[PDB]
C-alpha cells in the first residue's frame, strides 16, 4: 500500500497539517487496512515500513520522532486489558484526532506565546517554524507593535522565502546576512528560533547556522527563544558539537579541481547546548530546560 | 663564520657549547653570565680596527650560539643587548666623522626617512653595566611588587624553581604588616625536588606553607586570592616560557575563576623573539623518571615535557627592575633595549 | 589633470599595484606637474583632490589612510631646512620608491609569517588580503603541510573568488557557510583574517562577517589572526560595535512590498574589539596589541 508514496503526495499541500503529523496520518492508514488485532502480523510490518522510511530519508529527523509517539499510543491503548475491538476502534480514530490536535495546540500556543513579545520590541528571527510564525501573525491580529529582522539562512535560500511570507502580512522588514548577524545584537531586543528537533539533554537540532546565533546572544546577554509544536522529541543525545544522524557529508575535503564542481560541502544541520536557550515554548505549558527530558522519561517509562 | 680563527686565542667558546648541549650549565641567570664573560674575552683579546666587519662577526657568533642551544634565550638576549648598545654609539660616531637629528621622541619607522675613538671602552663598560643590572633586579621589583598584595590573601604558586620569585616573596614576609598563605603546586615529573626546597625555605622564615598536588588546583581556586609565575623567558606578545611543569593548567584554572595572575621577571630574561609556535620552543623531558621497566615501555609511550608555556590571555603584570607593565605594552620595553635588525642573526 | 580617473584606469591590472599604493602613486604624479616648490599652491590643491576623492568614495577606507602617510612624508622631507630643490627631487622619486617598497615588504612578510603555520594544521581562512594569500602560497613553496577551509563571505561573493584562487595553487578545499562557521571550530587549528583597516584602539575594520568570527573563536579559545601590509592605519576610533563611515545604509527598515525589491540592506562593514585578536602580522616586525597605536603616535607626533 506504501507509506513513502503517501508522504510524497503532499507537494502543493503542507501548512497547518505539519510534516510529522502527515507521516503519523500515513502510519494510521497503513495500520487500519491489514487488521490491527494481530500484534505479531502487524507491528513487525509497521517496524519494517518505518525502517524503509528511515532508509529513504535524506535530511529529516522529526519523522523518526513522530513514529515513536504513534507506537507509544498504540501500545497504551490495550493497557487496561479492554475489549480487543473497542480498543482497536479507539486506535484507528486517534489518527484523524491526532491531526485535529495540531489545530488545537496551535490555538493554544498563539494565545500563550504572544505574551513574550512586549510593547515595541525589535525581533531577529531565524529558522522558520509553523509555530513561531503563527505567534508572529496572531500578535499582529492582537494589534501589538513589533519590528522584524530577516536572517539570510542558506539551506535552499530560506531567508528569501521567510522575507516574502512576512511581506504578505504587513510588518516592516530588511535582509540581514548570517555573517553580519553579530553586528545586529544591540538593536535587537529578542532572538527567536524555531526548531527541527529538541534534545534529550535540553539542546537543539536545527539548520545551517543556529548554534552561532546561540553563542553570540549568550555573549550579548540578549534572550534566545525556541518555539515549536510538541511532537519533535527524539531519544537523541548528541554528545559533541558536531555529531548528528546524516545521509550525506560529515565535512568533506575535496581534491584539486579546475572546472569548479565540488565545493559547497558544509554542516547543514548543527547542534547547540542546553545553556544557550533562555526560554522554550510549546503547547505543553510554558517550560524550558529539564522539562523536555521529563517529557521523554514520562513517555519511554525508562 | 666558523670557530677556526678563534681557537688558540679563544678556547671558552667550545666549553660553553659543551656546557649547553650536555646541560652542564643550569638556569638562565647563569647562561647570561657566561655569555657576558665570552663577549668580555672577545673584545679584550681580538684585533679588528674596523667596526662594521666586527659587528657582523658578532652577529654570526650569536647566530651559531642560538643554533647550538635553542632554550638559551638569555644567551641570545645578552648578545642582542650589547649589539644595540654598540649600534647607537656607532650611529653617534658617524655623525661626527661626516661633519634636525632630534625630531620629538625616540621612535621607530625605519621605513620612512633615510639616513680612532674610545668606542671599544664604551663596549667594555656596556658589558659591566649589563652585569650590574643582572646582579641587582630584586631591588627594582620589590618597590613595585610589594604594593599589590593584601593581608589574609592566599597565594597559589606554580614554578617554585625561580630564585627571583622566592626572594621577592621573602622580602614581603619580612614586612610584619603583611600576612599571606602560600599554596604550592608540586609539578611532579620535574619540579618536585625544587618545590620541596621551596616549602622548606618558607617554613624556615615561618610563612604558612601549603603543599598542593597538581590535581587539587581546581579544588582550591575558589579560595585563591592571587597567582604568581616564576618565569624563565618573556616574549613580545606578552606570553612566557616558565621553569617547568604545571603552570598552563593553573593559569587556565585562574582565568576561569577570574583570579589575578602575576609574573616576576627581568629585562635580560625578556626576549625580542616571537613565539609563533609552542611546538618548537618548548623542550620535552625524560620519560625515564615516570615509569620503570623497558619491556612494558614498548607499549607505554609516555609523554612528558619540561618547559611550560602560558598565553598572554591570562597574566596581567610583569614586574621587573624597571617597573610593572601590562602584556599589551611589554613589546615597547623590549624595543627600548633591542633593535629591529638584531633579531634574525 | 584628474586623480579619480587615474585610479579608475586600474581595472584588469591590480594584484601587484595594491589599491592604496596605486592611489599614492597617483598622488605623486599630480604633485610633480604643477611645481612642488610652492607649499601654498600645491598642498591646498592636493587637499582639494583628496576631498574630491573622499566625495567619490562609495565603500573604501584605505585610500584615506594612504593619503595621510604621503602627506606626512612630504612634510618630513624639508624638516632639515635643506635645499628647496634636492629635498623636492627626493620627494618626487619617493613615488616609484613607495610602490617598490610594497614588493620588498611582501618579500619580508612571506618569510616571517610562514612560521605561524605549524606541522599539519587545518586553517579556516576569512576575507582576502594580498598579504595573507601570499603567506599561503609561499608556504606551499616552502613545502609545508596545511589544510584549508573556505568561508562563504557575502559582499560581491568573495568566498567563491577565494575558492577559485586556491584551486589554481594545489591545496585541498571545501565550502563552509558563515552561518555554520560556529560548527567548524573544533576541526580547525587556527583562524586567519585579512583586514581593510586596523584601528587606533587596536581593533579591526573588515568585511560582512568578521566580528562574529572573532567572538566565536574567543569562545572556542582557538587563535584569531590578522595579516596585512603596513599602510592600512587610520586615525579612526570606532567607539561602538556598529559605528563606521558610510555612504550607503546604516541599517534601514523598509515598508510593505509585494514585487520584492527592497530587502538586502545590512551592515556590510563591521568592527571587532582589541581583545579578540590573538596575533597581528605586518612587515613592521611581529606585533599585535598596543603596537598599532604606537605606530600612529610615532607618525602623527600627537
Amino acid at each position: 500500500f506504501n507509506i513513502t508514496e503517501t508522504y510524497l503526495r503532499f507537494l502543493e499541500e503542507d501548512t497547518e497539517m505539519t510534516m510529522p503529523i502527515a507521516a503519523i496520518e500515513a502510519l494510521v492508514t497503513l495500520l487500519r487496512i491489514k487488521t490491527p488485532e494481530t500484534a505479531a502480523e502487524m507491528i513487525n510490518t509497521i517496524k519494517s515500513s518505518t525502517e524503509e522510511l528511515i532508509k529513504s530519508i535524506p535530511n529529516s529527523v522529526s519523522l523518526r520522532a513522530g513514529c515513536d509517539i504513534f507506537m507509544r499510543f498504540v501500545l497504551r491503548n490495550l493497557h487496561l486489558y479492554g475489549d480487543w475491538e473497542n480498543c482497536k476502534q479507539h486506535l484507528i480514530e486517534n489518527g484523524q484526532l491526532f491531526v485535529s490536535r495540531a489545530k488545537k495546540s496551535r490555538n493554544k500556543i498563539a494565545e500563550i506565546g504572544v505574551d513574550f513579545i512586549a510593547d515595541d520590541d525589535i525581533i531577529l528571527v531565524h529558522g522558520y517554524s509553523r509555530a513561531v510564525f503563527s505567534l508572529l501573525n496572531h500578535a499582529a491580529n492582537k494589534f501589538i507593535r513589533f519590528r522584524c529582522v530577516v536572517t539570510e539562512s542558506r539551506p535552499s535560500k530560506q531567508g528569501n522565502q521567510l522575507y516574502t511570507l512576512l511581506e504578505q502580512k504587513g510588518i516592516p522588514v530588511t535582509l540581514i546576512v548570517d555573517s553580519a548577524v553579530g553586528a545586529v545584537i544591540d538593536k535587537v531586543d529578542k532572538v527567536f528560533v524555531g526548531a527541527e528537533g529538541v534534545a534529550e539533554s535540553g539542546g537543539i537540532i536545527n539548520l545551517v547556522g543556529t548554534y552561532s546565533v546561540g553563542v553570540l546572544a549568550h555573549n550579548a546577554r540578549k534572550p534566545f527563544y525556541v518555539v515549536t509544536e510538541s511532537h519533535k522529541f527524539v531519544r537523541m543525545f548528541p554528545l559533541s558539537s558536531d555529531d548528528l544522524p546524516m545521509a550525506g557529508p560529515p565535512l568533506d575535503f575535496t581534491r584539486r579541481t579546475d572546472d569548479l564542481e565540488d565545493a559547497l560541502r558544509g554542516p547543514t544541520i548543527d547542534y547547540t547546548a542546553q545553556e544557550y536557550i533562555t526560554a522554550l515554548i510549546t503547547d505543553l505549558g510554558v517550560l524550558t530546560p529539564s522539562a523536555v527530558s521529563e517529557e521523554l522519561i514520562k513517555m519511554w517509562y525508562d | 663564520h666558523p670557530n677556526a680563527a678563534t681557537s688558540d686565542v679563544n678556547v671558552t667558546i667550545d666549553t660553553f657549547v659543551a656546557k649547553l648541549k650536555r646541560r652542564q650549565v643550569q638556569g638562565s641567570y647563569a647562561i647570561a653570565l657566561e655569555t657576558l664573560q665570552l663577549l668580555m674575552r672577545f673584545i679584550s683579546a681580538a684585533r679588528w680596527n674596523h667596526v662594521n666587519d666586527l659587528i657582523e662577526q658578532i652577529r654570526d657568533l650569536g647566530n651559531s650560539l642560538e643554533k647550538a642551544h635553542p632554550t638559551a634565550f638569555s644567551c641570545g638576549n645578552v648578545i642582542r643587548r650589547i649589539l644595540a648598545v654598540l649600534r647607537d654609539e656607532v650611529e653617534e660616531d658617524t655623525m661626527s666623522t661626516t661633519v634636525v637629528a632630534e625630531p620629538l621622541i625616540s621612535s621607530m619607522f625605519n621605513l620612512l626617512q633615510k639616513p680612532k675613538t674610545d668606542y671599544r671602552q664604551v663596549a667594555i663598560q656596556g658589558i659591566k653595566d649589563l652585569i650590574d643590572e643582572i646582579k641587582n633586579i630584586d631591588e627594582g621589583i620589590q618597590q613595585i611588587a610589594i604594593d599589590l598584595i593584601h593581608d589574609h590573601e592566599i597565594l597559589l604558586t606554580p614554578t617554585p624553581d625561580s630564585k627571583t620569585v622566592l626572594k621577592f616573596l621573602i622580602t614581603a614576609r619580612e614586612r610584619s604588616n603583611r600576612t599571606f598563605t602560600v599554596l604550592v603546586t608540586e609539578g611532579f615529573p620535574n619540579n618536585t625536588k625544587n618545590a620541596h626546597e621551596f616549602a622548606k625555605k618558607l617554613a624556615q622564615h615561618n610563612i604558612e606553607t601549603l603543599v598542593v598536588p597538581d590535581s587539587a588546583v581546581f579544588a582550591l581556586m575558589s579560595r585563591v586570592g592571587k597567582v604568581i609565575i616564576g618565569t624563565k623567558a618573556v616574549f613580545v606578545n606578552g606570553g612566557t616560557i616558565s621553569s617547568n611543569s604545571g603552570v598552563s593548567s593553573v593559569c587556565e584554572c585562574a582565568r576561569e575563576f577570574r583570579t589575578p595572575v602575576f609574573a616576576v621577571a627581568g629585562l635580560y630574561k625578556l626576549s625580542p623573539l616571537y613565539p609563533f609556535d609552542v611546538e618548537k620552543f618548548v623542550e620535552f623531558g625524560g620519560s625515564q623518571r615516570i615509569l620503570p621497566r623497558m619491556d612494558p615501555r614498548k607499549r607505554l609511550d609516555t609523554v612528558n615535557q619540561i618547559t611550560d608555556y602560558v598565553p598572554p590571555e591570562n597574566i596581567d603584570i610583569y614586574i621587573t627592575n624597571v617597573g610593572g607593565f601590562n602584556p599589551s605594552f611589554i613589546y615597547r620595553i623590549a624595543w627600548d633595549n633591542y633593535k629591529q635588525i638584531d633579531v634574525h642573526l
